[PDB]
Formats: structure tokens, C-alpha cells, sequence
């Protein structure tokens, strides 16, 4: 459930009918096969700091 | 910002500077290539709406380093429920006349889903507030972009520790050491979660800054997500100023 631990989702989270849960990702991101994680699909995704991201790359 | 530090260049890439006739007006937050979120109060006194400039990739106001990007403000959208010279519903959506170009120094902050913002982000204690505002109460403003880590208070706890509505929240310190301040308004209250940053708040206003026995006041952005999203999907209308219904 989405209310707890964010449903395990890295980003966005939707409850469904049953013991069902769906994680989602912001535009400029994609959901990984783990069904929780989000990875950038673009050069400059929102809420990321390039010089710091690069500093760790 | 009072009691903060300099935001290292490019580490606050979503931060916007608003100008009127070349003069510092307010702060803002980039959420998309053409959209900036600010504070409604910033516009209460605007005479010639056509002289509004938004600057991205800004840092040190004393110099031009080439990372700066200026755009005209094509639209200022304010909630119908906002009353000038007040605090409630202190939010504004700005449409840029032309998109900014995303770079290392110009990046938008994620506008979150409401639910996520409410159930998760709202419980992250500490968040970052920034601007080129007053360094001191009754002081000069900053030449360099400043940033400040501030904790968020539950509204109950705010009142105990002290007109706070459901459209606001409290963040900061009451010891008078640390606050956001005049010139900072419209700036971001930015919240980290799992390696990404989100727009949770807007620097509103109040009495003073760094006023002992008081907490900083911020517009609760979660209350506005749907309103913002709808607007962003809508076609521009002639005339700069637009009052849009809320909810
Ligand atoms: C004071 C003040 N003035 N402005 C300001 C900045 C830009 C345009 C306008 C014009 N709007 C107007 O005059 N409305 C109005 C309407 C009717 C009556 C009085 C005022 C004002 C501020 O942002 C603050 C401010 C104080 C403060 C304290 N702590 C954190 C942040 C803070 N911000
Ligand atoms: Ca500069
Ligand atoms: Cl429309
Ligand atoms: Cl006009």
C-alpha cells in the first residue's frame, strides 16, 4: 500500500483493487523491471542536479 | 535568505530570478521548459505586465558568465481565491514566451503527484529554500544565490511553538537565526526523496524575517497540483494577467 513506505516505489504510486499496487515514474523517467525504480530517459530530467550526478558518474 | 550559505553554482538549477524593468522582483521555480511557479503577491503592484523578465541559470548577479537565460513572461496565472496583499493561496503560474534550453545550469524541479506529495514528501523533515533575498532583516540583498535547509512543522506543532491555513505550512526556526526573507518570495521549497528533488513549497510572506518566536510561511503546493496541471494543458489567452478558478 501506497501510504506505507511509499508502496516501495521510488516515485509515484497507485493502489488497485486487491493486494495490487502500481509504481510510476515522472516524465523523463522509466520504470525498471523491479517495478519500483525509476531511471532517466533524458539528458536533463527533473529534480536532478547535473554537476553532482556527473561528479558521481 | 538569512542564516544560509551560498548555493554552489549549478546546484540550484531550477531557481528563477524575476525582474521588473531590470529590477529584482521575486524568485521562481522552473517545473518545465516554459513554466515557472512563483508567488501571487509578487504581482500585486505590477503596472506594466509586459516588462516582466524571467532569468534562468542565474547565480552571481554582478556578472554575466553566459549560462544565463532570459525570457519574457507571456502569462501570469493566479488563483481566483487569492486576495492581493494577503497570504492565502499565494501562488502563481508563469508562462514563458519562449522555452528555456535545458543545460547543466538550467533544469526543472519535479512537480510531484499530489498523493505522493501528501503521503510521503510532507513527512520529509528537511527541505531547501533559496533566493537572492535579504541576508539580514533590514539588510541588503544577496549578490550570490543563497540556500537554506529548513525543517517543516506540523501545523499543530507550529502553533504551539509560536493565520495558518490548510493552504500553507510552517518551516524553519524560531530562534531568529534562520529564515527566508524579503526578495526570496516565489522561490522554491524543495524536498529530496530517493535521489530526486521535488517542489513542495513556495516562499510566501509575513511580518519579518528571522523574527524571534516565529516560523517561516510557505504555500502548500500539494494543494495546487491538479490546478497547475490543468493550466499547463491549456491554450494561452490574450493579456498577461489571468485569474483562473480555484479549485
Ligand atoms: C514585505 C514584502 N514585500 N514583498 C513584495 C515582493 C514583490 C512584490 C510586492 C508587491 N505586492 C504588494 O505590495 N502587495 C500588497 C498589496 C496590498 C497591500 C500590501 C501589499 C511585494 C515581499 O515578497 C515581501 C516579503 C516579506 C517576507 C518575509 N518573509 C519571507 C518572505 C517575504 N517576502
Ligand atoms: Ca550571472
Ligand atoms: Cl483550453
Ligand atoms: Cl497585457
Amino acid at each position: 500500500i501506497c501510504v506505507n513506505e511509499n508502496g516501495g516505489c521510488e516515485q509515484y504510486c497507485s493502489d488497485h483493487t486487491g493486494t495490487k499496487r502500481s509504481c510510476r515514474c515522472h516524465e523523463g523517467y522509466s520504470l525498471l523491471a523491479d517495478g519500483v525504480s525509476c531511471t532517466p530517459t533524458v539528458e536533463y530530467p527533473c529534480g536532478k542536479i547535473p554537476i553532482l550526478e556527473k561528479r558521481n558518474a | 535568505i538569512v542564516g544560509g550559505k551560498v548555493c554552489p553554482k549549478g546546484e540550484c538549477p531550477w531557481q528563477v530570478l524575476l525582474l521588473v524593468n531590470g529590477a529584482q522582483l521575486c524568485g521562481g521555480t522552473l517545473i518545465n521548459t516554459i513554466w515557472v511557479v512563483s508567488a501571487a503577491h509578487c504581482f500585486d503592484k505590477i503596472k506594466n505586465w509586459r516588462n516582466l523578465i524571467a532569468v534562468l541559470g542565474e547565480h552571481d548577479l554582478s556578472e554575466h558568465d553566459g549560462d544565463e537565460q532570459s525570457r519574457r513572461v507571456a502569462q501570469v496565472i493566479i488563483p481566483s481565491t487569492y486576495v492581493p496583499g494577503t497570504t492565502n493561496h499565494d501562488i502563481a503560474l508563469l508562462r514563458l514566451h519562449q522555452p528555456v534550453v535545458l543545460t547543466d545550469h538550467v533544469v526543472p524541479l519535479c512537480l510531484p503527484e499530489r498523493t505522493f506529495s501528501e503521503r510521503t514528501l510532507a513527512f520529509v523533515r528537511f527541505s531547501l529554500v533559496s533566493g537572492w533575498g535579504q541576508l539580514l532583516d533590514r539588510g541588503a540583498t544577496a549578490l550570490e544565490l543563497m540556500v537554506l535547509n529548513v525543517p517543516r512543522l506540523m501545523t499543530q506543532d507550529c502553533l504551539q511553538q509560536s493565520n495558518i491555513t490548510e493552504y500553507m505550512f510552517c518551516a524553519g526556526y524560531s530562534d531568529g537565526s534562520k529564515d527566508s526573507c524579503k526578495g526570496d518570495s516565489g522561490g522554491p521549497h524543495a524536498t529530496h526523496y530517493r535521489g530526486t528533488w521535488y517542489l513542495t513549497g513556495i516562499v510566501s510572506w509575513g511580518q519579518g524575517c528571522a523574527t524571534v518566536g516565529h516560523f517561516g510561511v510557505y504555500t502548500r503546493v500539494s494543494q495546487y497540483i491538479e490546478w497547475l496541471q490543468k493550466l499547463m494543458r491549456s491554450e494561452p489567452r490574450p493579456g498577461v494577467l489571468l485569474r483562473a478558478p480555484f479549485p
